[PDB]
């Protein structure tokens, strides 16, 4: 489980 | 201390816009590709009179070079609705100055319409 | 500042087509072989000053090779022209490159693969490697789509003047000039014609 | 007035033939062109070579010369043996001492190289006409009068260098296999003396010119001559160390170097290996310390381009690359020897940094034969652990963009590039990963940002997938990932920003081992992709659909099932949304989400299920065409409103994109929509007509036609899309072929050749290839209505209708393989339209048409002798034979259909063997015009001879007769076959081949 990558990438822009 | 170290602008762009630029053969009845790049309105800002320039890609040859008349109508082409078509008394992008009918295409009907309407503009600029 | 460019290849590789994409802008369609020589200046604004190419665009079908290496003398640069859709004119490169530099012993040449816009390519970039053991540039090139079609010239460019940092520059844009009735109606005859007589490439990107 | 030397009854004026050469080389304009015109029909004059003699003693322009040489070359290469032999020797004599009186005048020698080396050139095509039999002291003589003249000597290295280059580098093409031999044969004979007086010039020579030429003829020697010469002879330590150090010889030195490094040499020997390292050695030696040592910066170097420094980097580059692909072994065992070895490789470091794209392919391609001997070989990685690491920072900063990221030649450099970098992967794995790492804190530090330098990071990062632990690259993937997002949030501006997403997305779509093991991350990222399908900045769109399709290709499966925390498959969840996710996409780009969906939903096999999945993918198309269904059958004019027409064709295309990724799946979703579309096509077809006739012609040109017709041909692409993927072929036969042949075949027979589709023979081809053996009634209506109409509109010339021409020879071929009953059913008018369809094919250069052309002629000889001996193939044979016999002949022989001769040659020795197998069983010849039992060998042997006699008059009756026997009795072994083929296109081209060429296979 990445949960910090997830949300890190889903903040991109 | 000192140490010695080691040893067309005169004109505004109103409007820019991928192009490329037909002339009429008559004798051959038959539209010749002249230049595809960047065609441009540019205003002088000393007499705030607008011309054609479009310069070829890569080569940066002048492929078109005129004023936006007032008297020049824009007219469609048959098999296209994305280009212009208008007769040209004197364009100088090849020497002397000379006459030509003249097609210009763009990559969609969107850009050839804005290109109709930024045209008149200019027309009208020159009007004054 | 004139230098003399020979080009040569098989016939229908696209050398005259080339050339004149370059003189005039235009892309012809038809195939009319050369017969013999045709001679055109060319010329190329740098930031060196303008070069001036002589072409000379001889024929690549044998029946109409002219004088062949006669044209040749005197040359001071070359391209050698072949067709990625047809192996046969990649096959007869060496017999050109033969012929060329038994009369042009020292001179930059450029070798050229036309038409790769076409989909169905037969001469694999792969494929290409007559250029190494020979010192010639290489580059595909399409006149058709204008893919690299300027730098056969300015890598001669850079050969002829001795300067590796040369560059085509714009032209200086003259002011154009400002604009009788007695041919109103005359050019409302050729307006007509032209409006009537469709576009070519309509599916072009532009 | 310029033209009076064209006329031959007068003297002719040598004053007047220089003024027009002059206004030709020298001048311009129309002066130029006229003399160009005139210079040529001097040139073609077949009486102009009697001129020549007067031409090189009394003219004064060199030009001239080389134009009266040009002459007389043509007629020795052509006409040589028809001369009395009175000019035979005239001729000779006079080329002879004109080049000597050249070389004694140091004024003249040094002034007119390009007319000596006409002069040198036209003497070697004279000594392969008469040299050795009619010349055997030619040799003694050379050498002898080398001796006395340093000129001549020197003159002597370019006529043996010419001699060599044609009778061993171009002699295939240009002469029969006999007389080649016999030249070979003869120069072989005599090299020891050759060899003699170039080693004597180069071991003594002082003319730096002399020299340089003697080793320009080397180079060619080196093409063929045994072995011993090189290696028993001390020249390899001439070229090797001398002549490396002088940069007059360095060049051709170092080309000479790099033939010998391709030297057939035996590998048993431990002196020859001695003499192979020693030389490396030597020419190693000298470039360190005479040209730049191995630390220098060749990139600087070949980007000043002072001198010939180019070229001989680019020598450079040949000559190791050649050298250590060939014989690094011999220097990987001795420990003396690792230092050359390791400089050697340090040099090609330097060399594959220059900025030069194809010299880097040069490098390139023997750094993948080292990588790749690296990976297999036992105990030799080791060697290289120090040229590998800095190979790996080469490589990655030089990475081309990947096709994922239109340029054919970018694309195969990168998959080179690739390759390479993956064998150096898994020879150091950490290595690799530390390399990469620290490029991309370079980015991060902002001492190497760049837009290019961040997009070649991605793409090398991107190119090893595949190559580490799956352990090592997720923790490798996740520093990637989070390093680049800090990068991107650390920017600012929407293009800077904008570069970086992309190299993110890139980065991801290279990586599915580690998407599919970490689905929440999966679907983050294509929920960020669908979130970028709305944004409006140039080119974000396009990379996040490239990315969905290139992702969903290799990930379909975890898309499909129902995952660990998830209520519903995700294909579901995206069907849902899809309006929302692609309501800011262009119509292109629509598609591809569509096509997308399509693979996912083929992953799901349970029946019910995918085609359940199918009708929701295709709701909101389904729901606009039966709209459109509804109003354009209650009102057809609305076709001609161009906005429901590109509707309409949006609607279709979105139908192929998903028949496209589904096939055989698709036919649930192509019966929903197959009798109206077919309706729909009807309707469009009677408005393109109805235009043609209200407005001419100029209507196919018009917007609004070509809006309709794009309707027609998405029709047809979709049909065709499926049936050449589908799996139920009783369906495709009995539920679409039928109603589809209705709708297309009619109309294409009965509109005007401007507005008929070649699609429709495309499509047609198609349902031929797949169905056709199930539908021979179908196939004999396809034939009915395309095939004399379509004929008709490409046999008038080779240009009009190209892609007809094209697509018409395929439903040819594939009709004449699939379903060759429907041209026994023809009239026999229309079998002989087809016949000479055929052959019209044979004489086209458009590749794409003689081949099938070729190919249908040899399928149709085989359908016609499986009949056995029944009427129609009798009939067939003494209709048709020899017309098939003749117009190859044509083809093989006019010298403008060179790119079929392989196949011409395979139909031609098919034809012959009919013959001499006796499989033909009626006489080919009248009643009336022979012998009653006649052979057909002896009446087929007779009418070639007679052909050719009369199609090429200037051949003896016994050449004919010797060519004809060879290739009959060759007509089973197809390369010999050729061969004697070739040896006949050389005879045809010249007077008095000699017959007993064609013996050279006996
Ligand atoms: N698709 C494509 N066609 C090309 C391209 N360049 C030339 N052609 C076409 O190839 C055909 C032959 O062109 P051409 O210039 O006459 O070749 P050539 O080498 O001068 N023939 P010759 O040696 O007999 O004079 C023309 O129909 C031309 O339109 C190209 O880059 N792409
Ligand atoms: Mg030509």
């Amino acid at each position: 489980d990445l949960r910090k990558l997830c949300e890190r990438l889903r903040g991109m822009d | 201390i000192h140490f010695e170290p080691v040893v067309e602008e005169d004109e505004e762009v109103l409007y820019k816009v991928r192009a490329k630029l037909f002339r009429f053969d008559a004798d051959a009845k038959e539209w010749k590709e002249r230049g595809t790049g960047d065609c441009k309105f540019l205003k002088n800002k000393k007499t705030n009179k607008v011309r054609i320039l479009m310069r070829r890609d890569k080569t940066l040859k002048i492929c078109a070079n005129h004023i936006i008349a007032p008297e020049y109508t824009l007219k469609p082409n048959v098999g296209s609705d994305r280009s212009w078509v208008y007769a040209c008394t004197a364009d100088i992008a090849e020497g002397e100055a000379e006459a030509f009918t003249f097609a210009i295409r763009f990559g969609s009907k969107e850009n050839a319409d804005k290109f109709k309407e930024e045209f008149e503009k200019a027309q009208e600029i020159n009007k004054k | 500042v004139q230098f003399k460019l020979v080009l040569v290849g098989d016939g229908g590789t696209g050398k005259t087509t080339f050339v004149k994409r370059h003189l005039t802008g235009e892309f012809e369609k038809k195939y009319v072989a050369t017969l013999g020589v045709e001679v055109h200046p060319l010329v190329f604004h740098t930031n060196r000053g303008p070069i001036k190419f002589n072409v000379w665009d001889t024929a690549g079908q044998e029946k109409f090779g002219g004088l062949r290496d006669g044209y040749y003398i005197q040359a001071q640069c070359a391209i050698i022209m072949f067709d990625v859709t047809s192996r046969v004119t990649y096959k007869n490169v060496p017999n050109w490159h033969r012929d060329l530099v038994r009369v042009c012993e020292n001179i930059p040449i450029v070798l050229c693969g036309n038409k790769v816009d076409i989909k169905d390519r037969k001469v694999k970039a792969k494929s290409i490697v007559f250029h190494r053991k020979k010192n010639l540039q290489y580059y595909d090139i399409s006149a058709k789509s204008n893919y690299n079609f300027e730098k056969p010239f300015l890598w001669l460019a850079r050969k002829l003047i001795g300067d590796p940092n040369l560059e085509f520059v714009a032209m200086p844009a003259l002011a154009p000039p400002e604009v009788d009735p007695a041919l109103a109606a005359q050019y409302e005859h050729d307006l007509e014609v032209a409006q009537t007589t469709a576009l070519p490439d309509e599916d072009d990107d532009l | 007035s310029m033209e009076g030397i064209l006329d031959f009854s007068n003297d002719l004026d040598i004053a007047l033939l220089d003024q027009v050469v002059s206004t030709f080389y020298q001048g311009s304009g129309v002066q130029q062109k006229q003399a160009q015109e005139i210079l040529t029909k001097f040139q073609d004059n077949p009486d102009a070579w009697q001129k020549a003699d007067q031409i090189l003693q009394f003219s004064t322009n060199p030009q001239s010369k080389f134009i009266a040489l040009s002459i007389l070359d043509k007629l020795i290469t052509r006409k040589w043996k028809l001369l009395p032999n009175d000019h035979r020797i005239g001729i000779r004599n006079f080329v002879v001492g004109m080049i000597i009186s050249m070389c004694q005048d140091d004024e003249v020698f040094k002034t007119q190289k390009n007319l000596i080396n006409k002069s040198d050139l036209t003497l070697v095509q004279i000594l392969k006409q008469e040299w050795p039999q009619n010349w055997p002291e030619f040799i003694p003589e050379l050498i002898g009068s080398s001796s006395s003249s340093v000129n001549v000597c020197e003159n002597n290295m370019i006529v043996l260098k010419l001699l060599s280059e044609e009778v061993f580098d171009f002699s295939a093409e240009q002469m029969t296999q006999a007389k080649a031999l016999h030249l070979k044969n003869s120069m072989s004979k005599e090299f020891e003396q050759i060899f003699k007086l170039c080693f004597q010039v180069l071991e003594q020579g002082s003319s730096s010119s002399l020299i340089v030429a003697t080793l320009e003829s080397l180079l060619r020697y080196l093409h063929w001559i045994p072995y011993r010469y090189i290696y028993e002879t001390n020249i390899l330590e001439l070229l090797s160390t001398k002549f490396m150090t002088s940069p007059d010889t360095r060049a051709i030195t170092l080309k000479c170097l790099t033939e010998v490094s391709n030297l057939k040499i035996p590998q048993d020997n431990d002196l020859i290996k001695r003499q192979t390292v020693l030389f490396f050695q030597n020419t190693l030696q000298q470039i360190a310390t005479s040209v730049m040592p191995v630390t220098a910066d060749l990139k600087a170097t070949y980007a000043n381009a002072n001198g010939n420094d180019q070229s001989f980097l680019q020598d450079l580059a040949m000559f190791l690359t050649t050298y250590l692909a060939r014989n690094r072994a011999l220097l990987e065992s001795d420990e003396s020897l690792r230092e050359l070895l390791l400089n050697a490789h340090q040099y090609l470091i330097q060399l594959s940094k220059i900025e030069e794209r194809e010299l880097f392919k040069t490098t390139l391609d023997y750094w993948h034969n080292l990588v790749a001997d690296l990976f297999y070989e036992p105990l030799k990685k080791h060697i290289y652990e120090e040229i590998c690491s800095q190979l790996r920072l080469v490589i990655i900063e030089n990475m081309v963009r990947p096709e994922e990221d239109k340029e054919s030649d970018t694309i195969q450099l990168y998959k080179s590039e690739r390759e390479v970098l993956v064998y150096l992967t898994h020879l150091n794995v950490i290595d690799t990963e530390e390399i990469m790492i620290s490029k991309l804190a370079r980015q991060i530090d902002g001492s190497e940002w760049s837009w290019h330098n961040i997009n070649t990071l991605s793409w090398a990062i991107g190119s090893i997938s595949g190559t580490m632990s799956e352990d090592t690259e997720k923790r490798f993937v996740v520093t990637v990932i989070k390093d680049l997002l800090g990068l991107c949030e650390q920017k600012r501006g929407k293009d800077n920003k904008a570069v970086v997403a992309s190299d993110i997305m890139y980065v991801v779509g290279q990586y599915p081992r580690f998407l599919k093991a970490h689905w929440n991350f999966l679907r983050t990222v294509i929920l960020k992709l669908f979130e970028f399908m709305h944004e409006t900045h140039e080119g974000v769109q396009d990379m996040a659909c490239d990315t969905f399709i290139k992702i969903v290709q290799k990930c379909k499966y975890h898309f499909v099932i129902q995952q660990p925390r998830e209520s519903e498959p995700f294909i579901q969840t995206i069907i849902r949304d899809i309006q929302k996710t692609t309501a800011d996409l262009q119509p292109q780009q629509v598609h591809t989400f569509y096509k997308a969906c399509g693979i996912i939903i083929s992953e799901e096999r349970s029946v019910a299920e995918r085609n359940r999945l199918l009708s929701d993918l295709m709701q909101l198309p389904n729901m606009a065409w039966d709209t459109i269904v509804e109003q354009s059958t209650a009102n057809p004019t609305l076709l001609l409103d161009s906005e429901t027409v590109k509707i309409i064709a949006n609607i279709i295309k979105t139908n192929v994109a998903v028949c496209t990724s589904m096939g055989a799946d698709f036919y649930p979703q192509l019966g929903h929509i197959y009798y109206n579309m077919l309706q729909l096509y009807r309707a469009v077809s009677s408005m393109i007509s109805a235009q043609v006739a209200a407005e001419g012609l100029i209507a196919t040109k018009t917007p609004k036609v070509r809006g309709l017709r794009t309707i027609k041909k998405e029709i047809l692409k979709l049909v065709e899309t499926y049936i050449s993927k589908a799996r139920n072929l009783d369906d495709v036969v009995k539920v679409l072929v039928e109603p589809l042949l209705n709708a297309v075949l009619e109309d294409y027979m009965n509109n005007v050749p401007d507005a008929r589709d070649a699609e429709v023979l495309n499509c047609m081809t198609t349902v031929v290839e797949k169905v056709g053996h199930m539908i021979p009634q179908g196939v004999i209506l396809i034939l009915q209505s395309v095939f004399e109409c379509t004929l008709d509109m490409i046999n008038k010339d080779f240009t009009e209708y190209p892609e007809h021409r094209v697509e018409f020879y395929k439903l040819l071929k594939v009709i004449n393989e699939k379903s060759f009953a429907a041209f026994l059913e023809l009239p026999p008018a229309a079998f002989k339209l087809f016949v000479d369809a055929i052959c019209w094919a044979f004489k086209h250069n458009n590749r794409d048409v003689e081949v099938n052309g070729l190919q249908i002629a040899l399928d149709l000889v085989k359908n016609i002798e499986r009949m056995g001996n029944v009427p129609f193939a009798n009939e067939f044979h003494k209709n048709y034979f020899f017309i098939f016999v003749s117009e190859t002949f044509f083809v093989l022989t006019d010298s403008d259909h060179k790119s079929g001769f392989s196949k011409q040659a395979l139909l031609l020795m098919k034809l012959i063997s009919l013959v001499y197998d006796n499989k033909i069983s009626v006489p080919l010849y009248q009643e009336a015009e022979v012998p009653q039992g006649t052979s057909n060998q002896v009446y087929l042997s007779q009418y070639l001879a007679n052909m050719l006699s009369n199609a090429f008059p200037h051949l003896t009756s016994e050449q004919i007769a010797s060519f004809l026997s060879a290739l009959t009795k060759q007509c089973k072994d197809l390369v010999v076959f050729k061969g004697t083929l070739r040896d006949f296109l050389v005879q045809i081209k010249e007077v008095g081949g000699d017959p007993t060429d064609y013996l050279f296979a006996e």
